[PDB]
DNA sequence: ATACAACCTACTACCTC
RNA sequence: UGAGGUAGUAGGUUGUAUAG
DNA sequence: ATACAACCTACTACCTC
RNA sequence: UGAGGUAGUAGGUUGUAUAG
């Protein structure tokens, strides 16, 4: 019997309701729902969030005569089970939404806790400044070092999914600079660091690495939150889904 | 905590009946199955290159020896593995003249360049096997290094040494083994730098290729395609069910005409009456239309599937009892539809999809190492993820370099048995003919069909494609 | 009283360097020249033929024993004589049923019987070629005896066994040779009397094929056949000149186009670089109108003429010093200044015409036996008769049967030696390879060019034919 | 040294003059020169012939006012030496036409000494009938035999030749009778058994065979004669042209 | 045509068997 | 392309949702 | 288009290596 | 067509010559 650290932390808990608000004209069209404080995508005209009515105010000045009886809101229970489908929102388009908000949810936590941030192809990854840690280990294992002039740094990237369990993905990555606060321009260059960097990195050097920047985003001893709204909160384990494999081996 | 069930290695078959998880192993001791009295090899290269490839075959004549045999099973010369007699005697010559390899490389259009490079060799080839008395197997096409340099796409040819066919792909190896392709020549392509090494060097002085430590496999690698295409049986399945077709579908673009028309390619597998083991391709390309469709309309999949249907029941004489269809893209339902319109009564159709995009990678608590190789998680009756690459104790490490991805098999169409389908796709990763490994990464319908895609897509004028490996690997 | 000159027999060469006036003795005792290390041998045809030759291939593993030993060597047995494998084990087997072969012949319409029965059996080698990863060196077709009466022209099917494509000829062997050459797959056609014969028997109950006698040489000329297909050189001339190229025409009728079009073939034969001997085809084909005309325009033979001496420049690098053209017919003045405006200064053309027709025959005063071979009446320093057929004594006897016609030999155009014109001759009288015996009758070039000729004049639709023999001997 | 017999027969001498007779209107177009009793060929308006100008009478019974000073006669040696030519003969044509007068001939001295006949495809050939011959036997070498109920014959047939020598080729055939005196009329029966009766004839029963037919066609001791004309004769010797070997062998 | 999620191929770079 | 593996780029499509 | 001589191929039959 | 050899059929062309 051997136990597996899987990169996926479970999603302990959800807002008991997903809402959609009617803003309507309240909400001018010409406007980002990223700028908004807590996650929202705009669906029909409706705008779908975990958070309370009125918590857009200060973006949306227009929004203060909302009336609250206009929200569509939903158990989300029936929507991670199954059960919610209809003409207004099919389940598949439903649970996508969700994954949107813990998404960006997540996203904007990052920039709450001041991770730098690194732009890829398709996704983002946040690193850690070099001197944000104290002399950059957090834990027991280093997250930022040297090599040669270039200053390496741990980042991760994170992406939420429901169809296995409700998770949050998170996928490993090395990244440089070459002053320790500002990054190299060159993909290429970046490309071979990275490659020399983990020509040595073994099993725990990643799997270290990686739980200790999740222990580093933690808010307490079992998991950390993605703000939802002025009230709700969504808590994604720190642990991350351990697996329990019957064969294994010895050197 | 979830269960994470394991797979046991599956068995391939070899000489005298036995069995062994490492090809490798296998062949070193056991041998291949059929007997091949000898490979008699075509060299067409420059004479500075034919040097090389001399040196090299005389080099894997004797047995060969790596760094760490316990990792990689030390090479025991060809004759004595293959029991075949692949000697540098009686190799038939075609000397390419450094000039005329200069005069065309030396171009600025990447496309031209390619063609004349390609035609300057296959006309020679074509020419030696039509008006020549020489019987050869396979032609080992030896090429220059800065060829290699300046005959591929996005190769920006020096200004300091410019000296002076678009519908074909501006690769070298896609283009010229996809025009040889009617005259049904296996070929084998070296690198000036693939072959001896120790020559080219670098700045610092040591070879840019080193293979200190690694001639061995190299070798064995060599040895086992070189044996594949002059028509010999390496190995073979043990544990392939009987009535069951398989078939593995994979599509590629084609820039030379306007809209990447998608084609799709297919390699069929399945057991033939007896013991034998049929493994070949099923190409009669069927062209998509649209710039991201990736899947089959109804006529199309009707007509892949007959065929494939069609071609199992010549060789057994009744239809399968049981299609195992595999594609790195999903289902949708309007060609189930048309696949199952085709397939009979009996026969049960299953589609599966095979994919290495899910992020996820287990960490094991303790230990500088990875997961073992075929632990899988049953997601449920229809998903689950199977390490394909991973640890196994034989080859004394695991198969990835980094923390592996593992394999999503998920039965889009059709019922199928999840642990069933686990089981065959981990055969399947076994039976790579171009590489003497352990085991594949990837079930070798997927590779197989990939590679006759990305050959075909090179060539416009193509017209019934040979369904054999050796003229594509 | 007339004098009659006789030239030396020419020695041809072996294994190791050596000399031997007969083909067979050279080859049991000495070997082949070069090392084929095996023949894969693919079979078609019923599987009651598949016995036949099943049988006939162990019957010739082993050492047989003709009547007379003196007259016709003993076969040594094909592993003793060509150093090579070719076993019954490892032979690529594709059944032809009954029931199809005889769907087919039970035909009115020769010409559309005689198609599909091609067809039958093409289409099945064709896709064992293209379709499957077994090597296969020759392909042995094995047609049954009926299908050999009621398979070729004037060929009248029985009335009560009646039950049931006009662009090709309506014999089976020239059609289905002209059919593969694309493909380029060396194949042997067996009447299945021609392999195994005791069990065919005639009203008197003795086998109508008796052999009894001849098993010995039957199977040396399989055999060389058989070696020579799969890419061997039994053997090679060792008294050729320096630069000199030979080149042989023959003419021959197309009845499928309306006027019979006269199509030219070649057969070019010249030394190479080192000591090696070309012989290959020289074929491209120029067809000439009129119903009899049988000479060539100015067109057509610059042409012709022009390819061969290409062909010597590209293997030796200058072109041949002297050119002695054969041929069936002689050649008038204006293919003889076709062919000198393409000639350089330094090359000599010379045109030798070589027919039978003359009724010289020289009995000897005593004794029941005919002129020794080698005799030759010079008649003029430009016209000779030359006694290729003759008495030898090594055979013990004569190559005839009765008293054999001389070979009428003229210079017909060119200044050329008569006695080395002679000398060339019966040299080139040495090398068929289709038949193992110590000499032909008639120059090798000639009689390639008719099989050419012949295999050539069946198919319509044929382009760039390959030239090397084995794909029509 | 060996001496070996061949099958042409040398033409000893040749008629001093081939005349040309200008018949013209005294010879009717609408008559073939076959029915002449001695060879003529039609050459223009002359009849090229080595006869007399008026051994034709008989069948040509108007030319009896034909004037002798109108021939054209030609010295036969500059012929054959390739002396003669110009705009009225040449050469190449005027050795033909001595070719066909000596094939007509042999034809005519073969209708002559009762010699049966038989056509082949091109040529004829000329048989001895069973009882012409002393008990079939000429010289010592029998010409007609049996065979099952076949009575078989041994034929030759003659072409004249100019270019080697001025020569006679001799063919030998084998021909059978079902009674003796009529020709079996199947074509395949009759090479069926010109095969069978040849499968055992080897050097000497050909030779001595042809040998003994043209000794029976001789008329002397050195020589027969082809009737050019009333006074002009062709002499062929019935002694062939021997060639010598300077090898030869034993058994 | 803009935003998203969940699915796709083609290409270059380094490392390793 | 002797091979397999792992990255990082680049582009694309589908499904929705609101706007041109 | 008929006759000839001197040159041509395509096909069937038997015999022999 | 495993081969080579020897027949016998069948047709043809060229070159002339005279006639339709």
């Amino acid at each position: 019997e051997e136990i597996y650290d899987s990169n996926w932390l479970s999603i302990l808990s959800f807002p008991e309701e997903l809402r959609f608000h009617e803003y309507n004209w309240m909400l001018p069209k010409r406007f980002d729902v990223r700028e908004l404080t807590f996650p929202a995508v705009r669906y029909k005209n409706y705008l779908c969030t975990f958070a309370w009515a009125y918590d857009f105010t200060y973006h949306l000045p227009k929004t203060e005569t909302y009336h609250k009886s206009k929200t569509i809101r939903i158990p989300t229970e029936e929507i991670l089970s199954g059960s919610y489908d209809s003409n207004f929102i099919r389940n598949a388009e439903c649970k996508r939404l969700i994954v949107q908000l813990l998404n960006k949810a997540f996203e904007l936590r990052m920039k709450d806790k001041e991770v730098q941030e690194y732009e890829m192809s398709n996704k983002t990854a946040y690193w850690l400044e070099k001197g944000k840690l104290e002399k950059d280990k957090f834990e027991k294992t280093m997250l930022v070092g040297k090599q040669k002039d270039k200053n390496w740094h741990f980042a991760i990237s994170g992406a939420s999914k429901l169809y296995p369990f409700p998770v949050l993905m998170i996928s490993s990555h090395i990244f440089f600079t070459a002053d320790g606060k500002k990054l190299i321009d060159s993909s290429s260059v970046q490309h071979s660091s990275r490659r020399r960097q983990g020509k040595n990195w073994w099993n725990n050097t990643w799997r270290t690495k990686l739980l200790a920047f999740i222990k580093y985003l933690s808010d307490d001893d079992t998991s950390f939150y993605l703000e939802m709204g002025s009230e709700e909160k969504v808590f994604v384990s720190n642990e991350p889904v351990k697996f329990k494999g019957n064969v294994s081996y010895n050197i | 905590m979830k269960e994470l069930i394991y797979i046991e290695e599956p068995k391939i078959l070899f000489a005298h009946g036995q069995k062994c998880t490492d090809a490798r192993d296998g062949l070193a001791l056991f041998g291949p199955l059929n007997n091949l009295y000898g490979i008699k090899s075509g060299v067409i290269g420059t004479k500075q290159g034919l040097k090389i490839f001399r040196d090299y075959l005389d080099h894997i004549q004797k047995p060969i020896y790596n760094s760490n045999s316990i990792t990689r099973p030390m090479f025991p010369g060809f004759e004595a593995v293959f029991d075949c007699k692949w000697e540098s005697t009686g190799i038939t010559f075609k000397e390419v003249t450094n000039e005329d390899i200069g005069k065309f490389l030396y171009n600025s259009s990447t496309h031209k360049r390619t063609y004349d490079l390609v035609s300057l060799f296959i006309d020679k080839i074509i020419s030696a096997n039509k008006n020549e008395d020489e019987n050869v197997d396979v032609w080992f096409v030896i090429v220059p290094d800065e060829i290699y340099k300046y005959c591929r796409p996005n190769s920006v040819l020096p200004k300091e040494m410019v000296q002076t066919t678009y519908n074909y792909d501006a690769q070298f190896h896609d283009q010229f083994k996809a025009r040889l392709l009617k005259h049904t020549i296996p070929t084998q392509i070296f690198r000036e730098s693939t072959l001896a090494w120790r020559d080219f060097k670098n700045a610092f002085g040591l070879p840019i290729r080193d293979f200190s430590k690694i001639e061995g496999h190299l070798a064995w690698t060599i040895s086992t395609a070189a044996f594949y295409k002059a028509g010999g049986k390496p190995w073979k399945l043990s544990d392939v069910r009987n009535g069951v077709c398989y078939l593995g579908l994979v599509y590629k673009k084609v820039e030379k005409s306007k809209n990447p028309r998608n084609a799709c390619c297919a390699a069929q597998m399945f057991l033939d009456n007896g013991d034998g083991t049929v493994f070949k391709g099923e190409v009669g390309p069927w062209y998509n239309p649209k710039n991201g469709q990736y899947h089959l309309e109804p006529k199309e999949a009707k007509a892949l599937l007959s065929q494939s249907l069609q071609s199992y029941k010549e060789q057994i004489g009744e239809y399968p009892k049981e299609v195992f269809i595999h594609a790195k893209t999903r289902f949708n339902h309007q060609e189930w539809d048309a696949f199952l319109e085709v397939t009979p009564k009996e026969t049960n159709l299953v589609g599966v999809t095979i994919s290495k995009t899910k992020p996820l990678k287990l960490y094991k608590t303790e230990g500088d190492y990875t997961i073992l190789r075929g632990n899988a998680y049953v997601v449920n009756e229809r998903s689950a993820f199977l390490w394909t690459v991973g640890y196994v104790p034989k080859i004394q490490t695991a198969l990835s370099m980094e923390v592996p991805n593992p394999l999503f098999i998920e039965i889009n169409k059709g019922e199928a048995d999840i642990k069933q389908v686990l089981k065959d796709i981990l055969s399947l990763t076994k039976l790579n003919y171009n590489a003497c490994i352990f085991a594949d990464g990837e079930p070798v319908t997927l590779r197989f069909a990939d590679k006759i895609g990305e050959i075909l897509t090179a060539s416009t004028d193509i017209k019934t494609p040979p369904l054999a490996f050796k003229y594509y690997i």
